[PDB]
RNA sequence: GGCAGCCAACGUGUUGGCUGGGUAGGGGAGCGUCCUGCAUCCGGUGAAGCCGCCGAGUGAUCGAGUGGUGGAGGGUGUGG
RNA sequence: AAGUCCAAGAGUGCGGCAGUGAGACGGCGGGGGAUAAGCUCCGUGCGUCGAGAGGGAAACAGCCCAGAUCGCCGGCUAAG
RNA sequence: CUGUGGGUAGGGGUGAAAGGCCAAUCAAACUCCGUGAUAGCUGGUUCUCCCCGAAAUGCAUUUAGGUGCAGCGUCGCAUG
RNA sequence: CGUAGACGGUGAGAGCCCGGUACGUGAAAACCCGACGUCUGUCUUGAUGGUGUUCCCGAGUAGCAGCGGGCCCGUGGAAUCUGCUGUGAAUCUGCCGGGACCACCCGGUAAGCCUGAAUACUUCCCAGUGACCGAUAGCGGAUUAGUACCGUGAGGGAAUGGUGAAAAGUACCCCGGGAGGGGAGUGAAAGAGUACCUGAAACCGUGCGCUUACAAUCCGUCAGAGCCCUCGACGUGUCGUGGGGUGAUGGCGUGCCUUUUGAAGAAUGAGCCUGCGAGUCAGGGACAUGUCGCGAGGUUAACCCGGGUGGGGUAGCCGCAGCGAAAGCGAGUCUGAAUAGGGCGUAUCCACACAAGAGUGUGUGGUGUAGUGGUGUGUUCUGGACCCGAAGCGGAGUGA
């Protein structure tokens, strides 16, 4: 119930983003990363929510002053409330859906 | 946007704790003992009387004996069967425990209180014989397994 | 968390030993003779606060039973003219008279005394 | 560790449906001859635990 | 003339009545210290510490008020 | 039957946390003692001290007056 | 009488016997460990303010300077 | 720039200056783990019935007895297991277990042996972490530390870290036998000089202001003359909504703590300062009381899977029915011969009948019953259990 109050209050001010990826490819690239994410949300803390085997968009972010990874399995109220963000890729935001709807 | 700043405990959640011995403002010195006596130093036994034959050996033992081998039932009353089956239907051990009136392995005796206006199906270890008459009354069947 | 004591404990000290200035010997040098006397020093100044009081009214009336008896009243019968011809100057004005003005002081007396009984020694 | 309930206490003393502690009452065991029946018969039973005595026999059967 | 506790009376916190010595002891509400999550701010244009000045609060105490000394960290808010 | 009744901060019942279980003197009613003790042991909806500052008693826990929320260089009284 | 070398070890030694002496310690040596021995006994127990506020009695006690229960305090709930 | 914003260093807060970091890459030799061979074993006739007063199936053994040990079990009605001492069987109709014992059923096949994994631990080596310590702390040991030193011996057992960015550590001159200092230099600073960062307090000096040699002082407090200093307005000093220092003189005034009926007490403790020194922690523990989640349900333990704080895990546990010694019965049940009277129980309330004014009870209907799991606090339980302190009691050693 705490993780699901603070996913709702992010939803309620428009926090959440949905991706289907990070970066194009199978090479890593913070540059692009940082440009996209700069697009999504201009806010310092983000929590990018990633299935456990986008390694590439993992690495590509995992730079980033600010950018916090974590798999949606692993989804936290202390992590979700830390961030001013919470950015899903599709797969992600699917499986944590299906895992507690179902 | 509520963050981890934002995180306070309910009100009246947290009591600050006492801490005596802390000067004679709050419990300081003897830190609400008193003075002198075994009180002062450690704490007295609950058992301990003061030399007087205890309470707990003055008194007699309970009469009788426990029986190792007494199978006890779970229980459960017709007039709980009317609130969970208003339909009516077939009714046995498994059907009691999904609609939690009792523990899952248990051995099940069913008992008179309620009152009984829908025609049941019951199966069950045993029957009182008020649950008896409610059940076969109200057009149902009781069979014990 | 060990925590020092230094950095609290110090505060108390330099507030007993800045209030014991002035003091004699150990009681102005040592924090722990010091708190010591300022215990009887806050002690002492509550009680006299209250005292000063009665003091003061002591000074006032010694001051104004003088400048009654140089105008040949007592005191005691003074101040029942005052009340009888109702003169509500207090004991600290009057006996600011008595110094500062001698003149008003004696024309004060002349009202009490008219307004004194006939024979004060008699009942009622 | 798991407080030790005490033993004694716990073959004295009996709780009700309602928790109310329930004793025993002592000088029925010997000595009968000289007792009359209404003395016995008071005697008989069980009954409720004094009040003062209620929370030192609660710690006792609790731990 | 100021403060406080209990209660009343109404109001979107003020008015009134009564009360406020205190050891053992019970209850309530706070000050100062350190380490930390998060958020903010100050600092070689001089942080802490220390010595003063001038002031402040009902108390523990305070000074993001200021001089001197000093040389690298510190404050504040809300939680642990 | 009334009084007190913006409260005595009263009784009664249950529960959390106690402390205390060495008392002192003074008045009145008594035992022990020699109708001695600043003696000792009881009674007293008796007092004070203990745990009570202030005033009186030259000084003087237990007597007389009076129960200290803080401030005043106002006033009236208590015992004396 | 004395040098050198040697022997007897803790409830044990040795003693022309004093409970003497056995490394300045002996009615049971010393050292480490059990061990932070146990003391109904003595001492100590650290910042603040606000409200309330005792007891030194009864009963029992291998008990009388200890403790249990009651009495008397406080906090909460209930009953007014 | 970033697959690198780990952490250090560098003349003060460095992803881009340095060691590194992400990520890649590398072993002659030795060692370790495999795979594959050689090599070594082993097997190569098996299925299928019948048959029987036939033979075999772990002997000083089992059993039994005495005295013990150990099992929840302290000798108990005492089984099972086991030591010593006696006595001493059966080979399957056998024998041993199913808490004395017997019968009947059931389980098993003693007196031969071997056996991996799940479990326990870390002298030592490698890589890391900390709401751990930061020099009276942390190891006894940041400094020659089990050293100095103490003891015949076993054994006991310390104290001592910081110049600066860089030694640039003060050439040379002056006083002095040196020591030390004064000039002059170095340095951002010697208010950093190998006695060295910061440099508190006790304690010890020098200078200035006020005061004090006719006085009886818990050392202060409240009044207060005189003098000194300072801030305002005015003028030559004088007054103010003043502020400081000192203080002649007057009133009042019996240290602090502990412990006591009562202590300034001629009762106890404290020479002084600085630093240190006492209700803490663990457990689905116990009772109570806040708070949060879920709610007639609440919750998982171990464990499993995640570089996490997350997910899974139903065995349990606590509520849900009581009464009774128990068999047992059940909104009732126990006692009893009672359809007697009581005991305990049927959440709590409301209305209506029917009996009672012997304390009100008995029936119908309704209304519905609250628990449990985190976590704060108080008390408590087992542990050193708020802290300090014996004389003494054991075990093993050291000493003539
Ligand atoms: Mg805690
Ligand atoms: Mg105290
Ligand atoms: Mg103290
Ligand atoms: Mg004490
Ligand atoms: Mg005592
Ligand atoms: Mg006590
Ligand atoms: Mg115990
Ligand atoms: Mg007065
Ligand atoms: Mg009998
Ligand atoms: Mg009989
Ligand atoms: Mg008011
Ligand atoms: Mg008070
Ligand atoms: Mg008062
Ligand atoms: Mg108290
Ligand atoms: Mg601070
Ligand atoms: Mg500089
Ligand atoms: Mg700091
Ligand atoms: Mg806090
Ligand atoms: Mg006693
Ligand atoms: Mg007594
Ligand atoms: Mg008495
Ligand atoms: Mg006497
Ligand atoms: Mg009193
Ligand atoms: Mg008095
Ligand atoms: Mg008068
Ligand atoms: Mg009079
Ligand atoms: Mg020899
Ligand atoms: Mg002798
Ligand atoms: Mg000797
Ligand atoms: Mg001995
Ligand atoms: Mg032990
Ligand atoms: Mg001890
Ligand atoms: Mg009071
Ligand atoms: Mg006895
Ligand atoms: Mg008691
Ligand atoms: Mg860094
Ligand atoms: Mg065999
Ligand atoms: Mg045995
Ligand atoms: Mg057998
Ligand atoms: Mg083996
Ligand atoms: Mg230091
Ligand atoms: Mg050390
Ligand atoms: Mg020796
Ligand atoms: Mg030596
Ligand atoms: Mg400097
Ligand atoms: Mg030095
Ligand atoms: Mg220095
Ligand atoms: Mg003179
Ligand atoms: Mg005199
Ligand atoms: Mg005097
Ligand atoms: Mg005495
Ligand atoms: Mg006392
Ligand atoms: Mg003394
Ligand atoms: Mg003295
Ligand atoms: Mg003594
Ligand atoms: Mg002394
Ligand atoms: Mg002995
Ligand atoms: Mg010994
Ligand atoms: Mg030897």
């Amino acid at each position: 119930a705490a993780l699901r109050g603070a996913l709702s209050d992010r939803a309620r001010n428009d926090r959440i983003h949905a991706v289907t990826e990070l970066v194009e490819g199978q090479t890593p690239s913070t540059k692009s990363a940082k440009t996209f994410l700069g697009t999504l949300t201009e806010n310092k803390k983000v929590l990018v929510v990633i299935g456990r085997t986008d390694e590439v968009g993992a690495k590509s972010v995992r730079n980033l002053p600010g950018v916090h990874v974590i798999s949606p399995d692993q989804l936290n109220t202390y992590d979700v409330l830390n961030a001013d963000d919470v950015v899903f890729s599709v797969e992600a935001l699917n499986a944590y859906i299906s895992a507690n709807s179902k | 946007v509520i963050k981890l700043h934002d995180l306070k405990p309910a009100p009246g959640e947290k009591k600050a704790k006492t801490r005596v011995g802390r000067g004679e403002g709050s419990k300081g010195k003897t830190a609400g003992r008193g003075t002198k006596g075994t009180k002062a130093r450690k704490n007295v036994p609950v058992m301990f009387e003061g030399g007087q034959m205890p309470i707990h050996m003055r008194l007699p033992k309970l009469k009788g004996f426990k029986n190792r081998f007494r199978t006890e039932y779970q229980v459960v009353n017709v007039g709980d069967i009317n609130k969970a089956f208003p339909q009516g239907g077939t009714v046995g051990v498994d059907e009691l425990v999904a609609k939690g009136l009792v523990r899952k392995n248990s051995l099940v005796k069913v008992l008179g209180d309620g009152k009984l206006t829908v025609k049941v199906d019951v199966t069950a270890n045993k029957f009182s014989g008020s649950a008896r008459e409610a059940i076969t009354a109200a057009g149902g069947s009781a069979t014990e397994l | 968390a060990r925590v020092k004591r230094a950095l609290n404990a110090q505060k108390k000290r330099r507030t007993v030993l800045k209030a014991s200035k002035g003091y004699r010997g150990q009681r102005s040098r040592l924090y722990r003779k010091a708190k010591e006397q300022q215990l009887h020093s806050l002690t002492y100044a509550y009680r006299d606060r209250r005292a000063r009081k009665g003091e003061f009214r002591k000074l006032w009336i010694s001051r104004i039973n003088a400048a009654a008896r140089a105008n040949d009243i007592t005191y005691n019968r003074l101040i029942q003219g005052l009340k009888a011809a109702g003169v509500e100057v207090d004991r600290k004005n009057l006996a600011e008279l008595a110094v500062s003005d001698p003149a008003a002081f004696t024309a004060l007396v002349d009202v009490a005394r008219a307004a004194l009984p006939e024979d004060v020694n008699a009942p009622s | 560790p798991k407080a030790k309930t005490h033993s004694g206490a716990s073959k004295r003393f009996r709780r009700t449906g309602t928790g109310k502690i329930v004793r025993q009452k002592a000088n029925r065991r010997h000595l009968l001859e000289h007792k009359p029946t209404k003395r016995t018969r008071r005697l008989d039973g069980r009954t409720t635990v004094s009040a003062a005595d209620n929370s030192r026999i609660n710690k006792l059967l609790n731990g």
